[PDB]
């Protein structure tokens, strides 16, 4: 059973924001399960936006009830969430969730718990428009070397909205990688760095490419990082 | 809405220790109390429902207890895969509500950071600004002081800091201090230096270069 | 809504199980 959420990265204020969750294990009309939408705001607070059932019945959190709708699309096995009149305070990670419906004679009747969660999908709500990042190499030198290992990276600067995804050598290099959280610059754009430590002996034989992705602006960038020889 | 509060908000523990997390509610929730595990990298994961019941595939180190308005999650022999943030949720009332979360991090032996410095990329000088990066790799504890010095003068708000989350296996942190400047100012001065103070260093560690060579 | 109803239904069910 797999739960893949998807939707837009950035939504304009006063717009309506729609997300879809593809359920890859069993049918949403299984009627042993309810399905639900739960969101986490920046600041770690967990809010349960809504609950839905194969029969059509929905529950909506009162503070949102005036402007939210959940529905099932049985033919493709997806569950949809629409949230209208959206403001800055709706910027959040949106999780799709499954909830056992225990029947009257079940040992665990009236016990309501969220037993399976999707990976989430982040949605920023802002008047500001999308803007892709610039990628600059952080080349190794004698000054970014400590002992037998050298450090290198690439700076992903000036982008909006979050997030950016960074990989090294197309996923084959995943040992000692540190891609930092973003920081909000004065300009109102985001920037981070991604750095890896490798054995210094491996420069001049192994190529190191960093692969940046920014789906809100359809940005893909491959930057090659060459040793400097200080 | 039933308000939920966990204690402590954050804690840290050595591998093997017993860890108890307390969840108090504004009303009585009559044992309709669920516990969830949140780790970066994976999808959120339930571990307990209805105070006591473990779900399949959850290790029996986790155990739930409580009644009335007061419940408690217990990690018996805490393991590397258990370091995470835990949430309690009430199913008693119509709008389901979570706690604020308890972050459980690792205790570890002191580890000094390796310090690296990066001057700005030629491409970026072409763009018209200049960022210089100081990297502090694989250290513990989290507290570290990073000062920038340009020709021996200390900087203001020119730089920003960022800190990774604790490494799953290393149990250590890394930190980037990026100092951003106009190309003008960067071309003005010569000697750019990054000074680091941290426990498990005896003397402050400085990394510096001369602009150009 | 139905959720809150199950809260009481549990006690109803207990009343039944006793007999
Ligand atoms: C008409 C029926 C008469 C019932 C009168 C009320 C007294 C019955 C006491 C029964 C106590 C058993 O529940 P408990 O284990 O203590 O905790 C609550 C367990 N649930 C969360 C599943 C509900
Ligand atoms: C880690 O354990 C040592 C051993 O007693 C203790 O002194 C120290 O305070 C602990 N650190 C934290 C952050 O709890």
């Amino acid at each position: 059973v797999q739960l893949v959420e998807s939707g837009p990265g950035l939504v304009q204020p006063w717009g309506t924001l729609s997300l879809t969750c593809r359920v890859s294990g069993d049918s949403v009309s299984n009627d042993n399960y309810y399905w639900a939408w739960i969101r986490q705001t920046p600041g770690r607070e967990l809010q349960v936006i809504g609950t839905i059932y194969y029969s059509g019945t929905t529950y909506y959190n009162p503070s949102l009830r005036n402007r939210v709708t959940i529905s099932l699309d049985k033919s493709v096995n997806v569950v949809s969430l629409r949230l209208g009149s959206v403001s800055a305070a709706d910027t959040a990670q949106y999780y799709c969730v499954r909830m056992p419906s225990h029947g009257f004679w079940s040992t665990s009747f009236s016990y309501w718990y969220f037993d399976l969660w999707g990976r989430g999908h982040f949605v920023a709500v802002s008047w500001a428009s999308t803007k892709g990042p610039s990628v600059f190499p952080l080349a190794p030198s004698s000054k970014s070397t400590s002992g037998g290992t050298a450090a290198l990276g690439c700076l992903v600067k000036d982008y909006f909205p979050e997030p950016v995804t960074v990989s090294w050598n197309s996923g084959a290099l995943t040992s000692g990688v540190h891609t930092f959280p973003a920081v909000l610059q004065s300009s109102g754009l985001y920037s981070l760095s991604s750095v890896v430590t490798v054995p210094s002996s491996s420069l001049g034989t192994q190529t190191y490419i960093c692969n940046v992705d920014h789906k809100p602006s359809n940005t893909k960038v491959d930057k090659k990082v060459e040793p400097k020889s200080c | 809405d039933i308000q939920m509060t966990q204690s402590p908000s954050s804690l840290s523990a050595s591998v093997g220790d017993k860890v108890t997390i307390t969840c108090r509610a504004s009303q009585s929730v009559t044992k309709y109390l669920n516990w969830y595990q949140f780790k970066t990298g994976q999808a959120p994961r339930i571990l307990i429902y209805g105070t006591y019941t473990l779900l399949s595939g959850v290790s029996p180190r986790f155990s739930g207890a409580g009644s009335g308005s007061l419940y408690t999650l217990t990690i018996t022999n805490i393991q590397p895969e258990d370091f995470a943030t835990y949430y309690c949720q009430q199913a008693h009332s119509t709008p389901w509500t979570f706690g604020q979360g308890t972050h459980v991090a690792a205790n570890r032996t002191v580890a000094a950071p390796s310090v690296f410095i990066f001057p700005p990329s030629d491409e970026q000088l072409k763009s018209g600004t200049a960022s210089v990066v100081c990297l502090l790799n694989n250290f513990y504890p989290r507290e570290a002081k990073v000062q920038w010095k340009v020709d021996n003068a200390l900087q203001s708000g020119n730089s920003q800091e960022s800190v990774t989350e604790q490494d799953s296996k290393d149990s250590t942190y890394s930190l980037s201090s990026t100092l951003t400047l106009s190309k003008a100012d960067y071309e003005k001065h010569k000697v750019y230096a990054c000074e680091v103070t941290h426990q498990g260093l005896s003397s402050p560690v400085t990394k510096s270069f001369n602009r150009g060579g | 809504n139905w959720f809150d109803i199950t809260n009481w239904l549990w006690y109803i069910k207990l009343f039944i199980m006793i007999v």
